């Protein structure tokens, strides 16, 4: 639940994506929640 | 410079 937060949608392409969903606030996230 | 990303809708990528 750290590394990857809880609510989250964790997908990282190899395309080099790493998007992050809250499923939750029904928002995307382009960069790292954890960093903020 | 990002590309649009995963649609919120069910799951971004299958």
């Amino acid at each position: 639940d750290v590394p990857l937060p809880a609510g989250w949608e964790m997908a990282k392409t190899s395309s080099g994506q790493r998007y992050f969903l809250n499923h939750i606030d029904q928002t995307t996230t382009w960069q790292d929640p954890r960093k903020a | 410079g990002e590309s649009p990303p995963p649609p919120y809708s069910r799951y971004p990528m299958d």
